[PDB]
């Protein structure tokens, strides 16, 4: 299960965050700052995998804004990367050429999509079109 | 400034008002709220959280926020004390051992300096068994007359029948509204 | 800028 | 881009040359590596307009170490410009020549420096004096061979007070790197001459003129009295550094002054208003002023004895100033202002800064330890803070109480009952250990000492080494004092620390305690529960040798850090 | 002994750098930002940084921090003074201190930086004097820099000889939460805008307590200034001899003298504030302000900042006189009063809501600050006696001066 | 006029002190 | 009722940290004033602004009762905003999620497939040791349904409850029996994950 998922920009600003572990607000902020410092202080050939606090912190940014995950040491690492790529593709398809500007303004839509896709750190739908159709149906309700 | 729109709205009815629903669990609060809103005796599971509804009568929208009587929810009544204009207390005369607990809870809720303009509204619930007391014995036991600067009103309502709801609503309207 | 660019460019 | 810029710079039109120079300057300032075009800009150097010459000189200075080989094509231009009628051009050329970090270029620049050393223009003289110091820093051997020391020495004894101050500063910088051999010190006549131009020196020249006296060592009171009288007007300088320099000079001269004469008293009285004025400077200068006060406080604390109100930290004061204010108050704390210090500490305990709260607690503890006349007030304040129900405040109060008990525990038995139930659930190692030590040493006014130690023995084997040692010491003390209610407790502690305890020091202590218990329990009362001597408090005053050296180094980096100048430079 | 004077930005970018000694590599500026971030994030942030063997001591300006790297045991006070002089020169030349002028005034900025300091030792710091040799829109340097008088350019001629003075008072009062005043310091400020012809030698004369005692008139109203700091034009020797303030005023506005003495008088404003904050239910602000100042004086623009609750919302104000506004950006009640007659008494009754949910962390108790500014009021009683304007040519000067009383560090500790 | 107190002319020296 | 886009643009227009903090405080003052008035029309914009401020690093302690009120609301946008607020600023250590059990139970039997799904997702994301105790009965009822879009949600809720309450796994054995024939990939994946967790 994904302990936490955070979408942060290269400048350090966070555009998305979703933690599945109940932690204190100050503790969560400190953990986020440490993760940003580690990711911001890492090269391009770090393998996109970090063992922070015994957690497989995987960093894979396809643009200026990066993505982060917190996977326990009980599953494969490539599965997290595949899930992140699938989520990015689904977000791009739902939005249509998703850029950084739409992420800040359309954070609610991204949060709803993430909730409908991943619940409790685990995946909810393996397909990519069924989730898009469900999100569209939910949005069309008004 | 001009208050022509306010006068026009008040000519046909503009005031709505609010209301609160507090009391011990299994005190007929949910059933009373259902009867006031719909008019049927609906059986529901114990109120883990709270129920929010509104009642339209006499051109006044009486919004009622039911609050459970759970032990873990007893100290949670302070959340509804903000932006609260009314308060209705439902007694449980069928629980002699719980009468003292209900009186203590009412006294604790009445010991708040923020909830001072909310007049007392005592509802005699469970008015269907012979063991239920009158409308004065319960008040005498609870000492409702000793509430200085508090307007209390005791009304007996039967959950199965619904008698006395109209009188209580009229009394609440008269206490809240001071016009013709 | 670098923000208006698509995440994947697809 | 680069080709277009090179073509523009290699044109015969000045209107395009100026634009190209501006673009090159902007690119270098914008963070563009334009060092590859250094030879191209070398041709466009000899220009009549001074606007492009300054930019070319700046580019060469910034691109001198990068391309030292390409810089060999500028000596002729500098030589030609070192004789222009305009003083500004000559000064700029002199400044640029000394700024070139080329080992093969300073050798040929000795002649222009010698020519400009005796220049009539004061600006040219100042530029030459600065260039001499720059060359000496770059190459001391070349400067010594050129014989610029004699010219520099005669600079102080000439007109142009700005040029004299610049020459004095250059000589001081050269002597700073010099090995003290052939010092440029002067007799009282030179000091009097420098003081004569001090009243006409500028704000920057005032510091240069006052720094020279920092190295001179007076030998007579009359000379010291005259120096003090001349430096007295320096306390009315608007510049903060000038006032600080005058204060440092007065402090240095006071080492030869006699306290019997009235000059020392006048100097002491006239220095407090200067300190008060310096305390109202900018927030950045607040830290420097506090460091200077702390350094001079340990030397002559009788000057600022009555200055206590100015040591209060302001609401908008910075954290670095707030921290120094507490240290200043602690250093100047006395029984006369004990109530004021306690009130200030009490107000400082209602803030939100955890570091500030800890500093305030430490200052209160230090003040209580230093003065025993306010011990009761400090104890009452600590009890109130503990009752305040603050985790950091509670830990600080526990630490303060533990420190006070070891220092003045004769009348500390009246607070043991209050501390018996004071939220012992805190897991701070600095507070739990202090509470355990207080309970063990003060296990007389509490009848439930054994019961309290039961809760702390659940995780004694995995709490901490210091915490485990403190708990073992408290248990041993309780067994020695009251063995009826702690007979099994001592055995359990010995079993847990001797069998299940793998700590080397802890295991040795447990074995020693078990051996003492099994050898002579009666002797343990006189061996373990003995009257320890007076605890020697760690004095905060610096060593007298370091203070004397720190006195001369006033306003420098060695004074803010309170470290010797050779222990921080690299 | 600064090695390189550089100017950074809010994003860590070095807007402009000016190496002075060259003993420190220019690449050390990169670690300054991470070092500052670490110091600030751990409470160890200080204006004087240290990158190994190189120290980066600098102050924060309006838009950028002027950090100056150094390696030797240089005078930190000298570096701070140089930075202050540079900031003053920039303010005199550029009306604003922001990044818009750093990238637009580089042509003159580089020349000013080169001329101001050479090898880490500044030589010229007067903006008025420096404006005659470095311009953004070059002749020989003026003789004023070479001459002893570096703060009064010769040859200045004006149609009239009018000098406007400003006796600005700063009332700083530190009242503890118990109701007693701890720190009550009043700092005088005599600022004059000298505009005359030639190089007059002003001879300022006032009713000083020391001067009155020396002359034998130590019986009238005399100001007993604990600290008197004259400007650069004021001669230290003349003031040290017989309290003679003789100096040449500069051309423009400048600070000549700054008195500073403690005050033992009652506050001009007495504030009686109460806080009837119910536990997460409501709060009351029984604030009563009593003007202890003279009735003939009016405090123009009275601004008594009352720190209200940070999470307070839906507030109601029941005051008597003056506009009371709560600023969410500042999170306090701004007791704004336009004109306050002396002896006036303003009573306020605050009433604001409070959420049921308690705050996660404490916020502290900010002090109540009054922003009273009553002109034509001299609390210290110091009055200007004479101003000897002497010129070689000979002219009839028309000096002017005004007394303005304002609230300085007039903060009142909360309960 | 001017906020902060009207400007007032100053004397030349202490005429009563010679 | 300021729009979320306007607030985002205003925040992006702030450069200095102090200026950004002042703008955030100015917006939060209006948000608290609107909340204290019991606003119900444009509450979505205020909720979005409060969520942005909390994510931007501003406190949101006062905005706890408003989320609870919006959760028990009837508007779909208001319900979604309340669910998002509960998922973001609501946790086990908040101590205010106990009252959310009644709202979840009320929304658990809602005929709408989105409100029930949103409530289930919120419960799974913010599951508590006591909320699952009073919500285990309703989870099993939805676990035996044939809703393909709801089967995965029920499996995720059961997995979250089992993780929070390992002693409640005995009540899930008779519900997951004979569930390996699901044609949908999501339902099969959820069943496999639940079996692996068990
Ligand atoms: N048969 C009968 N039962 C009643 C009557 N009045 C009260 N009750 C009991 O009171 C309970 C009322 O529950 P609800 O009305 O659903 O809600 P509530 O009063 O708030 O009780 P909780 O949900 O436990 O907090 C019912 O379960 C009944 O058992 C009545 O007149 N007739
Ligand atoms: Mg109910």
């Amino acid at each position: 299960m994904i302990h936490f998922i955070l979408l942060f920009s290269r400048q350090g600003k966070l555009r998305l965050q979703k933690w599945y572990i109940t932690l204190p607000d100050k503790e969560r902020k400190k953990i986020t700052r440490e993760i940003v410092q580690i990711i911001l202080s890492r090269g391009h050939r770090t393998s996109s995998f970090v063992d922070w606090k015994e957690l497989k912190l995987v960093y894979k940014r396809y643009a200026s804004l990066y993505f982060c995950c917190a996977i326990e040491n009980q599953d494969n690492e490539l599965l997290t990367l595949e899930i992140v790529h699938r989520y990015v593709e689904l977000l791009d398809k739902y939005f249509g050429n998703v850029c950084e500007l739409d992420i800040i303004f359309n954070f609610e839509k991204a949060y709803f999509i993430l909730d409908e896709f991943i619940i409790g750190g685990e995946i909810q739908e393996t397909s990519k079109k069924i989730a898009v159709k469900a999100i569209e149906d939910s949005d069309m309700l008004q | 400034g001009n208050i022509f729109a306010n006068l026009f709205k008040g000519l046909f009815g503009k005031k709505e008002m609010r209301i609160l629903m507090v009391g011990l669990d299994a005190a007929g609060k949910t059933t009373i709220l259902y009867k006031l809103k719909l008019g049927e005796i609906v059986t529901t599971i114990p109120t883990i959280g709270f129920n929010v509804e509104t009642v339209e009568y006499k051109n006044i929208s009486f919004t009622v926020w039911d609050v459970g009587g759970q032990d873990k929810i007893r100290p949670l009544w302070r959340h509804y004390f903000q932006n609260t204009q009314g308060l209705i207390f439902v007694v449980d005369s069928n629980d002699r051992e719980r009468v003292n607990e209900a009186r203590e809870e009412l006294m604790r809720m009445l010991a708040e300096d923020e909830l001072r303009d909310a007049v007392l509204l005592v509802f005699a619930n469970k008015q269907d068994l012979p063991n239920a007391m009158n409308a004065a014995e319960i008040t005498d036991k609870l000492g409702l007359h000793s509430l200085r600067h508090r307007n209390w009103y005791i009304q007996a309502t039967c959950a199965t029948s619904g008698d006395g709801l109209y009188e209580g609503l009229d009394w609440l309207s008269n206490q809240l509204r001071n016009q013709k | 800028k670098g923000e208006n660019t698509s995440l994947l460019h697809p | 881009e680069i080709f277009e810029l090179k073509a523009e710079l290699n044109s015969d039109k000045k209107e395009k040359k100026k634009e190209a120079v501006k673009k090159v300057i902007a690119s270098m300032t914008v963070g563009k590596d334009v060092s590859a075009l250094f030879p191209d800009v070398v041709n466009c150097m000899q220009t009549d307009n001074l606007e492009l010459k300054k930019l070319v000189y700046l580019y060469l200075m910034n691109y001198a170490k990068s391309q030292p080989d390409m810089a060999i094509m500028a000596v002729n231009t500098f030589v030609k410009d070192c004789e222009d009628p305009n003083p500004l051009i000559r000064a700029l050329a002199v400044r640029t020549m000394g700024c070139i970090r080329v080992d093969k270029i300073t050798e040929y620049l000795c002649e222009p420096l010698r020519k400009c050393l005796k220049d009539e223009d004061p600006y040219v003289r100042k530029t030459a004096a600065v260039c001499v110091a720059k060359l000496h820093d770059i190459n001391a051997q070349l400067v010594e061979d050129q014989g610029f020391l004699d010219t520099l020495k005669d600079l102080i004894s000439d007109s142009n007070p700005m040029v004299v101050a610049n020459a004095v500063a250059a000589l001081s910088e050269i002597a700073e790197s010099h090995p003290s051999s052939n010092l440029l010190d002067l007799n009282p006549q030179s000091i009097n001459k420098l003081l004569t131009a001090l009243n006409e020196c500028t704000e920057w020249g005032q510091i240069f003129i006052l720094d020279c006296l920092a190295n001179y060592m007076p030998k007579d009171d009359r000379e010291a009295q005259s120096i003090c009288e001349r430096v007295t007007p320096r306390l009315s300088h608007a510049n903060s550094a000038v006032v600080l320099s005058a204060v440092k000079v007065l402090m240095k001269f006071m080492e030869m002054l006699s306290k019997d004469l009235d000059y020392y008293g006048t100097l002491l009285k006239k220095l407090a208003p200067p300190l008060v004025t310096l305390l109202s400077a900018e927030p950045e200068l607040q830290y420097v002023a506090l460091r200077n006060i702390n350094l001079i406080v340990q030397k002559r604390p009788e000057i600022l004895k009555h200055e206590m109100k100015v040591f209060f930290v302001k609401y908008n004061d910075p954290i670095y100033v707030k921290l120094e204010k507490l240290d200043i108050m602690i250093r100047l704390a006395s029984q006369a202002n004990i109530a004021q210090v306690l009130a200030e500490l009490r107000e400082y305990a209602t803030e939100v800064d955890v570091d500030f709260v800890r500093k305030a607690v430490r200052a209160i503890g230090r003040c209580a330890i230093k003065v025993e006349q306010s011990a009761e007030r400090c104890v009452s304040t600590l009890l109130d803070l503990i009752q305040t129900k603050v985790n950091y405040v509670v830990q600080e109060a526990i630490v303060v109480i533990k420190d006070i008990f070891r220092k003045y525990p004769n009348k500390y038995e009246s607070v043991i009952a209050t501390l018996c139930e004071n939220l012992d659930s805190l897991d701070e190692p600095e507070a739990r250990a202090a509470m355990i030590w207080i309970v063990g040493e003060y296990a007389e006014r509490i009848d439930n000492a054994d019961e309290l130690l039961e809760s702390f023995l659940e995780g004694f084997h995995d709490k901490s080494t210091q915490v485990q040692l403190q708990l073992l010491t408290a248990i041993v003390k309780l067994f020695l004092k009251k063995p009826t209610e702690t007979q099994e407790l001592v055995q359990q502690v010995l079993s847990l620390a001797t069998q299940d305890s793998d700590n080397p020091d802890l295991r040795d202590r447990g074995y020693i305690y078990w051996r003492l218990l099994s050898t002579d329990p009666v002797a343990a009362k006189e061996v373990v529960l003995a009257e320890k001597p007076l605890i020697s408090e760690e004095t905060d005053l610096i060593e007298p040798t370091l203070l004397d050296e720190l006195i001369c180094y006033i306003g420098t980096l060695a004074s803010v850090y309170h470290k010797p100048p050779s222990a921080f430079v690299e | 002994s600064a090695s390189a004077v550089y100017v950074l930005d809010l994003k860590g970018k070095v807007l402009i750098c000016r190496n002075y000694r060259g003993d420190v590599d220019m690449s050390e500026v990169e670690h300054f930002m991470p070092i500052l971030m670490e110091k600030e994030e751990e409470g160890m942030l200080s204006p004087i940084l240290a990158h190994g063997g190189v120290r980066f001591m600098w102050i924060k300006h309006n838009n950028l921090y002027l950090v100056a790297t150094s390696k030797k045991n240089a005078c930190v006070s000298l570096v701070f003074s140089f930075l202050y002089k540079v900031v003053q020169v920039f303010s005199e030349y550029f009306k604003e201190l922001e990044e818009e002028s750093i990238r637009d005034n580089f042509v003159i900025i580089y020349e000013l930086l080169d001329e101001l300091m050479d090898f880490g030792y500044p030589q010229t710091t007067d903006s008025k004097i420096l404006q005659e040799y470095i311009t953004q829109e070059a002749p020989r340097p003026p003789a004023t820099v070479t001459n002893a008088v570096s703060w009064r350019s010769e040859g200045i001629k004006y149609r009239k000889n009018e000098v406007f003075l400003d006796v600005i008072e700063a009332v700083n009062l530190l009242v503890s939460a118990n109701g007693n005043v701890l720190r009550s310091e009043i700092v005088g400020s005599i600022k004059m805008r000298v505009f005359l012809s030639g190089m007059p030698e002003l001879r300022l004369g006032l009713n000083d307590k020391v001067l009155f005692d020396n002359t034998g008139r130590g019986k009238s109203k005399s100001v007993e200034l604990e600290d008197v700091k004259f400007h650069q034009c004021v001669r230290l020797s003349r003031f040290e001899n017989d309290r003679t303030i003789s100096f040449i005023p500069p051309d423009g506005e400048f600070e000549l003298m700054s008195y500073r003495l403690n005050t033992h008088v009652k506050p001009l404003i007495w504030i009686e504030s109460v806080i009837e904050k119910h536990s997460h239910s409501r709060i009351e602000y029984m604030v009563k302000a009593k003007s202890q100042f003279k009735r003939r004086s009016t405090a123009n623009n009275v601004e008594i900042h009352i720190p209200v609750p940070n999470d307070a919302d839906s507030p109601k104000f029941k005051t008597t006189v003056g506009s009371v506004k709560w600023v969410p950006e500042n999170s306090e009640i701004v007791w704004s009063v336009k004109s306050f007659p002396g002896g006036k008494e303003y009573l306020m009754r605050a009433h604001f809501g409070l959420p049921s949910v308690e705050a996660e962390d404490k916020e502290g108790k900010p002090p109540i600050s009054v922003k009273f500014e009553i002109p034509y009021f001299t609390t210290s009683g110091i009055q200007v006696r004479y101003l000897k304007i002497i010129e070689k040519s000979g002219y009839q000067a028309l000096p002017w001066v005004r007394y303005i009383t304002q609230n300085g560090d007039y903060q009142l500790r909360t309960q | 006029d001017r906020k902060g107190g009207s400007y007032s002319q100053a004397a030349g020296s202490d005429s009563a002190q010679s | 009722p300021i729009r979320l886009r306007e607030l985002i643009r205003t925040i992006r227009t702030a450069r200095t940290q102090a200026e950004e903090r002042e703008m955030i405080q100015k917006e939060c003052a209006a948000i608290r004033s609107s909340f204290r008035e019991e606003d119900n029309t444009y509450r979505c914009r205020n909720v979005a602004k409060l969520l942005y401020m909390h994510m931007l690093g501003y406190p949101a302690h006062f905005g706890q009762l408003e989320c609870l009120k919006l959760i028990a609301s009837q508007k779909f946008t208001d319900k979604r905003i309340g669910y998002l607020g509960a998922m973001l600023l609501l946790d086990e250590r908040q101590d205010v999620h106990l009252l959310m059990t009644n709202c979840i139970k009320n929304d658990l039997n809602h005929s709408t497939q989105f409100v029930q799904g949103l409530a289930l997702c919120t419960l799974g994301c913010m599951g508590s040791s006591e909320m699952c105790r009073d919500l285990a009965g309703e989870v099993e009822k939805l676990l035996k349904t044939s809703n393909s879009y709801l089967r995965k949600k029920a499996a995720l809720c059961a997995v979250h409850v089992i993780r929070k309450v390992p002693e409640l796994m005995e009540m899930f054995l008779p519900a997951t029996k004979n569930l390996l024939n699901e044609k949908n990939h999501g339902v099969l994946h959820t069943s496999v994950v639940l079996l692996t967790e068990m």
